[PDB]
């Protein structure tokens, strides 16, 4: 039950449990739950120090930390016992040299679709992507579609979310570009055919959740997040170099956290603008943010003062 | 032929330890905030380097006292010599010729 103003130090009824919550997507969620105030039980894998910038979000006794491996059952059956909602965003990029990567999107969202489901939770939420299609792409992009399909068997009403591609503040998607101060700028693959996707702004995706977390009546009704205005061009890569003007890893360096001479060069250019009958963002209101307002901020190289911004795009066509 | 391999050892050991200390953990996998906070305690400082007169005259004055020590430099080689009344009375000239250049400027230095 709620009480008083929801500024800080209130009760607000909900008791979430947000798995992951260290990466760019999982962290920025917990910031908006350390405002309205709630028992946001965040468990973390193996990181004592790398989670320290998360503590001045929970007021005093709001958040709480636990350690958990993920494959073992009861390590994720001990935190899910006292909860109201539980959302999932676990996962990564490329296959690691210890794990198997196949069932990690199959058994592990099912390992927390175990007695977690039975114990009395509600509003269990998973994530998707706008390009995860069971047609022959990719090793990561499909086998996420296994997680769309093989985990849908349990919890027949979830509101699994299907956000668009994200541009943000500390992300990897747009930041994979303009970090290519290198012996050449090679696009994918010297072509501007299907560029670009829908770069939704990360504040909207973390505002969609917290409007769905007490919506009500949003269970089973999966959602797909609208992007900015409107499609975009290959001019994006030219626009990135327009204004730019050309955790827990190791002690010295981690010798393998690469740029992946594999599927990753084409894990983003397979676009597949999916079904526009999905409800999917504006009805999960209210949020609609462009790119050309929030583009100055995260792009940051050695000029640092002089921008003189005028670069834009028409729509582009098929708008 | 080691003079010249007496120093190219010393500089390639010098440039070795720089790139290993600097550039090798510069490729590490931390968060690495690139925000413009890297300058300390003089945040913006929206000005050009202003001229300071009392810190220009210190440059020129040294340069004109630096020349005639190289004239004064071959005094130990001017010992094992011929006619030495010339050698003594000319060696005393340059020092006084350096000394007067003090005393004229010494009546106006400024807060140096
Ligand atoms: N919606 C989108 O547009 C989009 C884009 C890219 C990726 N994704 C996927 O959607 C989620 C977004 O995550 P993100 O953007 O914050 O990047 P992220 O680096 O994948 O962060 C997600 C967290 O999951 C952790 N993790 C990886 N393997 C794990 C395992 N076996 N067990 C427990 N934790 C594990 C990661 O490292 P730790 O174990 O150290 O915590 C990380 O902290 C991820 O699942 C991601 O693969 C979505």
């Amino acid at each position: 039950i709620p009480h008083g103003k929801g500024g800080r130090s209130s009760v607000s009824g909900i008791v979430a449990t947000v798995f992951g919550a260290t990466g760019f997507l999982g962290r920025y969620v917990v910031n908006h739950l350390g405002r309205m105030g709630s028992q946001v039980i965040v468990p973390h894998r193996c990181e004592p120090y790398d989670t320290m910038h998360l503590r001045p979000m929970g007021d005093l006794g709001q958040i709480i930390f636990m350690d958990w491996n993920g494959r073992d059952k009861d390590s994720i059956r001990r935190a899910v016992e006292h909860s109201s909602v539980v959302i999932n965003l676990v996962g990564r990029e490329w296959e690691t040299q210890n794990f198997d990567f196949e069932d990690v999107f199959v058994k592990i969202p099912q390992a927390i679709a175990q007695v977690s489901k039975e114990a009395g939770v509600e509003k269990f939420i998973h994530i998707s992507h706008l390009n995860a299609d069971i047609k022959s792409s990719s090793k990561y992009l499909r086998s996420k579609a296994v997680g769309e399909k093989e985990v849908r068997e349990t919890f027949p009403e979830a509101t699994i979310i299907k956000p668009a591609e994200i541009f943000g503040r500390e992300d990897r998607f747009l930041n994979y570009f303009a970090n290519i101060r290198w012996f050449g700028g090679v696009p994918l693959i010297s072509l501007g055919k299907k560029t670009v996707k829908q770069p939704v702004y990360i504040v909207d995706v973390t505002k969609g959740i917290i409007n769905a977390i007490k919506d009500p009546d949003a269970r089973g009704k999966t959602f797909a997040f609208v992007g900015p205005s409107r499609y975009l061009l290959f001019d994006l890569v030219q626009y990135v170099f327009a204004v730019a003007h050309r955790i827990g890893r190791l002690f010295e360096i981690s010798p393998f956290e690469p740029w992946t001479t594999r599927d990753k060069v084409e894990r983003i250019h397979t676009t597949d603008k999916i079904l526009p009958h999905l409800p999917g963002l504006e009805d999960l209101g209210v949020e609609a943010t462009p790119l050309e307002l929030k583009a100055i901020e995260v792009l940051r190289r050695h000029r640092t003062y002089r921008w003189l911004s005028s670069e834009i795009e028409d729509v582009q066509p098929a708008k | 032929m080691n003079l010249m391999l007496a120093l190219l050892t010393n500089f390639t050991l010098a440039t070795l330890l720089v790139i290993i200390a600097f550039w090798l953990p510069q490729l590490n996998v931390y968060s690495e905030k690139t925000s413009p906070y890297e300058c300390g305690f003089d945040p913006m400082g929206s000005a050009r380097l202003p001229f300071s007169m009392k810190f220009f005259l210190v440059a020129i004055t040294f340069l004109l006292f630096d020349l005639e020590i190289a004239l004064l430099l071959p005094l130990p080689w001017a010992s094992q010599t011929a006619n030495l009344n010339t050698m003594l009375t000319m060696a005393l000239f340059l020092i006084i010729l350096l000394a007067v250049s003090l005393a004229y400027e010494w009546t106006q230095k400024g807060l140096e």
